[PDB]
C-alpha cells in the first residue's frame, strides 16, 4: 500500500524563505510562519489566502495552533515569543525572558501552557493567560532545536545540537529521561507519537529514528533523504496509511512507510530546501514550504 | 533564523 499526493495548490506571498506550515487543529486553515517576519493564513482545502499577521521585529522560525484554533504563538528571533488572536490578528501576549533567539513553540493540549526552545540553550515554559515564564529548564548545552508537549500535557520532549534528546516532567521542569545516540550527531528535531509511547527524531546526519523512550530504544530509522543542514520538520501522518513525512535538502518531501521503513513517495517541485512539512488532521493533505530560492507553500493531496 | 545554517 502506497500513497499517491499530488500537488494541488501552491501558495505564494511570503518574501523570505519560509520556516514553519502548521494545520489548525480544526482542519480548516493553514498558518506558515516566514524569515520575512510574517505569519499567514491560508484556507486549508482550497490553499485560499486569508490574511497576514505581523508585529515580530525579526524573522519567525516556528508557528503553532492552540487545540481550539483560536490563537496561534510564534518564535522570533527578535529573543520573544508573541501569542495572537487568530480572528483578530491582534498580538494577545509577548513572552519576553529568552535571552537569544526562539526557535521552537508548541501548545499543550490544555493550550494553558506553552513550551519554547531557543538558542540561550534553555527550554521555557509559559502561562498563556498571563505570558509570564513560569519555569526556565537548563535543557542543554547547545540551541534547543524542538520543543513537545505528550499527549496528556504531563511531558516535554526537548532536542538540542547538543546531541540529545531529554524528557522532562512538565509539572516539576525536572529531567524525566535522556536519550543519547551514538556519536551525538546534533538532533535537529523532536515530537512525541500520537500515542505518547515514542519520540520521532531527526538528526543532522540525514536520519530520522523512531524511539520507544521508556525503554531508550531505537525501534526504527528512515533515511534516504538528505538532512545535514536544517531544522527539518518531521511528521507522523495517520489520516490514512501509518507514514513518516519529512522535508528533505533535496527539495523533496520524503514519505515512509512507518513500519517497514521503506520510501513510498517522493514529491517532486519544490525549488530549494523542504524545511517544513504538515500533515492534516483529517484529511491525506501534506503541506509543504521551502527556504529563499522557492519561498512557496504546496498543498498535497492522496487517496490514502 | 531556521531558516538560515551556520
Amino acid at each position: 500500500v502506497k500513497p499517491n499526493y499530488a500537488l494541488k495548490f501552491t501558495l505564494a506571498g511570503h518574501t523570505k524563505a519560509v520556516s514553519s506550515v502548521k494545520f489548525s487543529p480544526n482542519g480548516e486553515w493553514l498558518a506558515s510562519s516566514s524569515a520575512d517576519k510574517l505569519i499567514k493564513i491560508w484556507g486549508a482545502y482550497d490553499g485560499k489566502f486569508e490574511k497576514t499577521i505581523s508585529g515580530h521585529k525579526l524573522g519567525i522560525s516556528d508557528v503553532a495552533w492552540s487545540s481550539d484554533s483560536n490563537l496561534l504563538v510564534s518564535a522570533s528571533d527578535d529573543k520573544t515569543l508573541k501569542i495572537w488572536d487568530v480572528s483578530s490578528g491582534k498580538c494577545l501576549k509577548t513572552l519576553k525572558g529568552h535571552s537569544n533567539y526562539v526557535f521552537c513553540c508548541n501548545f499543550n493540549p490544555q493550550s494553558n501552557l506553552i513550551v519554547s526552545g531557543s538558542f540561550d540553550e534553555s527550554v521555557r515554559i509559559w502561562d498563556v493567560k498571563t505570558g509570564k515564564c513560569l519555569k526556565t529548564l537548563p535543557a542543554h548545552s547547545d540551541p534547543v532545536s524542538a520543543v513537545h508537549f505528550n499527549r496528556d500535557g504531563s511531558l516535554i520532549v526537548s532536542s538540542s545540537y547538543d546531541g540529545l534528546c531529554r524528557i522532562w516532567d512538565t509539572a516539576s521542569g525536572q529531567c524525566l529521561k535522556t536519550l543519547i545516540d551514538d556519536d551525538n550527531p546534533p538532533v535537529s528535531f523532536v515530537k512525541f507519537s500520537p500515542n505518547g509511547k515514542y519520540i520521532l527524531a531527526a538528526t543532522l546526519d540525514n536520519t530520522l529514528k523512531l524511539w520507544d523512550y521508556s525503554k531508550g530504544k531505537c525501534l526504527k530509522t528512515y533515511t534516504g533523504h538528505k538532512n545535514e543542514k536544517y531544522c527539518i520538520f518531521a511528521n507522523f501522518s495517520v489520516t490514512g496509511g501509518k507514514w513518516i513525512v519529512s522535508g528533505s535538502e533535496d527539495n523533496l518531501v520524503y514519505i515512509w512507510n512507518l513500519q517497514t521503513k521503506e520510501i513510498v513517495q517522493k514529491l517532486q517541485g519544490h525549488t530549494d530546501v523542504v524545511i517544513s512539512t504538515a500533515c492534516h488532521p483529517t484529511e491525506n493533505i501534506i503541506a509543504s514550504a521551502a527556504l529563499e530560492n522557492d519561498k512557496t507553500i504546496k498543498l498535497w493531496k492522496s487517496d490514502c | 533564523m531556521r531558516t538560515h545554517t551556520d
